[PDB]
């Protein structure tokens, strides 16, 4: 499919940048998840960004971390989120998915079989976090025959070649690091760096969204008027979730404000 | 791209974030200029006679081999400044530190005795020295971790998960991650991503290197076999390294085997686990049919690892070096046993080597063989632990 | 009637019940033998170099002489088998006690740092072995309790007088003049009836005689001093020995000096005690008015002995070596000082030496000077102690 | 004087050994501790060995070990034990006494003036526990000078240069040890070895008391059966002591009977 393609293509034609908030599948449970999905499209999300919880998650920040522990509290398996993915795109046609994953877990059983369950619920695209271009050719390879968009990072201190190399091996989008470190929303991550997202454009790199950090409207803002597609909030939106654990109607109504005031400041 | 081989045939690579790469490709050409300038060579060395008090003993033991065709030998790892192996490679790596302008070292610690090894060489070498340890070994190595403070290290404890070796390597990876401008990851194991299984392996080479010129002098051969403890694999692949072109010395290491493999509380990835991604490489791991990585056990804090170095991997899987396992009830009579009838005390971790070259002794008494056992540490961090078993035990 | 002299000037003797003159002459006679027989030689060696791990580094420190004139080096007997400089001549006596046909080993300790010794030696050499330890020194020594035991040793607490080493002493002599007809008392210091001073430091003079190599072989002069703590003796006379006869060498003994000579509570006879006649020799003594023998007091066990071996009070006598004093509170800085800047951790005996060396350094920084301090031992035994003293004073 | 001498003399007329009760001076207090020596003299002693209370009391096991820190709660110092002695003296003009002293405290404040204060005070013997004949030499030479008898000992395992130096430098009685170790009521010696006790008649020794472990009257018969002059009791004296601190009646009564019993086995 052409999920993130048609995204771009129409959120150009509204000169307009993307909001793609992340959680964790089955975070704080199955049913719930899926409600807050819903809220987060609801309330203006473009595209999902969608963590399988992992037992070692290498790249995330306390606030993830205590997400996948949550999420396996209550017995989340990589087969209940295929589960979850179905129905959430049995819901929403045209949103684009991308799923957060650790290397174990496309590794595990067969990276060919990975890529092709994706393919089978309808995700779009896969980030593998411990993965770098380095060591990506089975998992990129994988993806591009299962109609995935494999997903690649382009850090602070990217060099040509890696620039080069990101813009030729990626698709969907590419991920623009804001800062060093791992996920979090009291770390906040630099303004785009114009010059990355200048290069990407110059090699036709899949459009940039920046992550890492992005927890207020402001960086959301500024993400776009540097010329990034778009901009990723993980730790902010599930803050939201761990905070109103036992008000799950206040963590829907809390949640729907927060994208929705984000979404309008990707108008900028 | 890299200078060096990353793989031990499947095993190993750079699975780490992006964010990384540059950090690592940085330590390994540094690691390269260092292997060829006679200045780096020689202030390593000199700080591995003189500060650290190599070379190490091999002591012939007296008593635990009578009535038997088995000659012992231990590589007296526990006679090194800070009391094992530990302390070899952590020089090196502090002065790699130091030749990239680097002025803090981030490392991990379960056993304590890297932990104290990167703490009194960041003391010496003027860094600023932050470790990781998993919550459960600030208990039962407890005398390391005021060893390590007293050094003016600053000591986490990390409570996550297990609250054991791979806790504390995660902290450590998550911090780098954000602070490899600053710090080196002073990993202690040879394990984690490339470069850092092969520079671990050339700065514990000398463990096997003086054991060769030593058994050649008292013997006048080659051992049959050489005998370590694998947790993440250095002071086996440092005892290895120099014998795996000599085809007739045997190699054996020894995982833990925790309360028993078939109870699933071990530490025993090689030959129990499966081949999974963690830690920055392609190796072994005990992990759930689902790819979850699963939390590891021994006694013994520095075997306690649910994964195992790519190198061992490998030479596992050529059939060049043999992995065997040793119980907690095994290494524990190993300990016993050295303490009473040789007078040293050997660390825990160790002991799962000797008790497996004790097996190999007492099942075949009339096989003539010449065996050497790293003996990685002393046992002074175990000495609470061991007391607290052997009385609850009832002796 | 003795093959050697019991004295040193007016000191020394054999000050024992009658009882105990045969066992002290049959020990005269085997030293005497052994030290002229090539056997007991290199049997000796090899224990020292192949079980204990000798020769032991001799370390030029970095950081703590910075900005001053002195040149600091120390010798690494903390790397010793065991922990201290007390492994060397156990290991000689134990040699002993099976020359003259002795299946039993007592020995006193203060710091366990003996005990440990003497307890590592009857294990590797077939000896059963009984350790005197005061009360209070079970406590603050913890870990070597620990470790003495699991090597088989009885360790037998005091709890008479001061529960310190004198005690300790006290029960170790009472004993033997009781068993010596199985049981050889390895004594633990350079102190006691002959030939015991003479022994010790025969088979501790390899801590000198090592130091002048490495000295000549890295500055090719001697050291203008040589600074080691006394207790009883026996480290200081090994440093001492081999450069007696070298007179422009300084030799330099440090006494614990407790909370202050001022307070009494201190263990420095030599300086500030009278000649008496105690635990077998006429030497300085903490003593009353009334001949009554005082309880010394050290913040270390090591240290904590009312008297002193007699060669020193001799040396000093002839003004040959100076004595001097240090505190619980510069032992304690010597201690941080050395861990925080040089990544070593000592004994709190050896860090009255380096205390001393430091102050003679900062007193005088432009004063060109060479000096080596014994490092006698490491200080895992002490780190329980320090830290609880730096908490309660809020650091 | 010739206090030993003349005591021998009277002996070997009524063909009678000596028994000799040692007691720590001042244990449990000096009043009570000179209570206890007039009777130990009405029960039957023939002599007195008497401990000055010293710190450190090498030669002694626990039960004279307690003495000496009896006397020491009670302040008891050396100069109130010369105050004792010439009490006890003034009272007892022929009884010959024995001191029982560690070296540091005749060497302390010079060994001449110790040696002349027992003269002063009437003491007959000095048998300094931790100095052997080798080392005698200035205490044996200061005795003799104030006209006190230097006590040595003769050991079981001695050789015949320790007999004939024994013989030679000693006066008064001869020290014939039991056994090895330290003083002790339960640690019994062995029977008084004849070889010993006829050598040392052949160098005309002075004659010789046995001591260590003698607990019991069969004991003291055994040693004047094989030869012995006498035999000395301390820790079987001192345990009456100690089990009767709050009890010095029944104290004094218990010390009358068992001194008499040991006396009546002299006779054997
Ligand atoms: O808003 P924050 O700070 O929580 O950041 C949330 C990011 N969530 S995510 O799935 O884009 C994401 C993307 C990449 C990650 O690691 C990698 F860069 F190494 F690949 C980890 C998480
Ligand atoms: O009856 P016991 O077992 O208490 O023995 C009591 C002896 N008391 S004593 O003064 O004769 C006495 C005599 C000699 C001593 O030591 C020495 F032999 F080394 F000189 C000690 C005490
Ligand atoms: C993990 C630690 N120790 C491991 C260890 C080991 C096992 O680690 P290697 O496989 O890396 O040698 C063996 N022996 C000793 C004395 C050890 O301390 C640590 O100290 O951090
Ligand atoms: C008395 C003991 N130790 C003394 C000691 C001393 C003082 O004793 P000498 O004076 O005999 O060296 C110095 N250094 C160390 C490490 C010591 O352990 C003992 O271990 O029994
Ligand atoms: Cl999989
Ligand atoms: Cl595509
Ligand atoms: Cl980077
Ligand atoms: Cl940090
Ligand atoms: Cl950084
Ligand atoms: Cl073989
Ligand atoms: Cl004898
Ligand atoms: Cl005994
Ligand atoms: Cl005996
Ligand atoms: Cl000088
Ligand atoms: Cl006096
Ligand atoms: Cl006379
Ligand atoms: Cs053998
Ligand atoms: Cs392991
Ligand atoms: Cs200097
Ligand atoms: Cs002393």
């Amino acid at each position: 499919m052409e999920r993130y393609e048609n995204l771009f293509a129409q959120l150009n034609d509204r000169r307009e940048g993307a909001f793609v908030p992340f959680v964790t599948l089955g975070d704080p449970g199955i049913e719930q998840s899926l409600k807050i999905i819903d809220t987060l499209i609801d309330a203006g999300a473009d595209a999902l960004e969608l963590g399988v919880p992992f037992s070692d998650p290498l790249a995330d920040g306390p606030t993830i971390q205590n997400a996948n522990l949550r999420a396996f509290a209550a017995g989340v398996t990589p087969a209940q989120c295929f589960e979850m993915l179905a129905l959430i795109r049995e819901k929403h046609p045209t949103i684009p998915i991308g799923l957060l994953m650790y290397a174990n877990l496309v590794f595990n059983n067969g990276i060919d079989a990975f890529y092709a369950r994706c393919e089978q619920v309808g995700v779009d695209s896969v980030l593998v976090a411990d993965v770098p271009v380095e060591e990506s050719a089975p998992f990129r390879q994988a993806a591009l025959r299962h109609n995935i968009a494999p997903i690649f990072i382009c850090p602070p201190n990217a060099d040509d070649d890696l620039l080069r190399q990101v813009a030729s091996y990626g698709r969907g989008y590419t991920y623009l690091l804001s800062r060093s470190g791992v996920t979090g929303a009291e770390n906040r991550g630099a303004l785009p760096l114009h010059h990355l997202i200048e290069k990407l454009k110059e090699y036709h790199a899949a459009p940039a969204l920046q992550g890492f950090g992005i927890s207020s409207p402001e960086q959301v803002s500024a993400a776009v008027r540097a010329g990034a597609a778009g901009a990723i909030s993980g730790s902010a939106i599930v803050k939201i979730i761990e905070k109103n654990l036992a008000s799950p109607k206040q963590m829907l109504a809390e949640l729907r404000s927060f994208v929705s005031a984000m979404k309008a400041a990707s108008r900028a | 791209t890299t200078l060096l081989n990353p793989y031990f045939g499947e095993f190993g690579g750079m699975y780490v974030p992006q964010i990384l790469m540059p950090a690592l490709n940085q330590l390994e050409e540094a690691f390269v200029s260092a292997q060829k300038d006679p200045e780096f060579q020689a202030q390593f060395a000199d700080l591995l006679k003189n500060y650290a008090g190599r070379p190490t003993a091999l002591t012939k033991c007296q008593n635990i081999t009578a009535g038997t065709r088995t000659t012992l030998y231990l590589k007296r790892e526990d006679l090194l400044h800070g009391g094992a192996h530990k302390t070899n490679q952590v020089l090196g790596q502090a002065l790699l530190a130091k030749r990239m302008g680097k002025s803090e070292i981030i490392a991990e610690t379960g056993a304590g005795q890297h932990g104290v090894a990167s703490a009194l060489a960041s003391a010496l070498l003027g860094l600023k020295c932050r470790i990781y340890m998993g919550a459960k070994d600030v208990e039962r190595q407890s005398p390391n971790v005021f060893r390590m403070r007293l050094m003016g290290a600053e000591v986490i404890p990390v409570h996550s998960g297990s609250a054991t070796l791979k806790d504390a390597c995660n902290e450590a990876l998550r911090d780098w991650s954000g602070s490899y401008e600053t710090a080196h990851y002073m990993l202690g194991t040879a394990a984690g991503p490339h470069p850092y299984p092969t520079i671990v392996r050339e700065f514990q080479r000398m463990i096997g290197e003086e054991t060769k010129a030593q058994i050649l002098d008292k013997e006048g051969r080659l051992p049959d076999a050489v005998i370590a403890c694998v947790g993440g694999g250095s002071n086996a692949i440092g005892m290895f390294a120099d014998f795996i072109n000599d085809t007739s010395v045997g190699l054996i290491g020894v995982e833990p085997g925790g309360h028993g493999i078939e109870t699933g509380e071990h530490g025993a990835p090689l030959k129990h686990g499966r081949v999974g991604i963690y830690f920055g490489m392609k190796a072994p791991m005990m992990q759930t049919a689902d790819g979850q990585i699963e939390e590891s056990y021994s006694i013994s804090a520095g075997l306690d690892f649910p994964s195992v170095g790519p190198q061992h991997a490998y030479l596992n899987s050529i059939g060049r070096a043999d992995y065997v396992s040793i119980t907690d009830d095994e290494a524990l009579e190993a300990f016993k046993t050295l303490c009473r009838h040789e007078g040293i005390i050997p660390a825990l971790e160790s002991s799962h080597a000797l008790a497996h070259a004790l097996k190999m002794m007492r099942e075949q008494p009339e096989k003539e063989q010449l065996l050497v056992v790293n003996l990685s540490g002393r046992g002074d961090k175990d000495i609470f632990t061991v007391h607290d078993i052997l009385k609850a035990r009832g002796e």
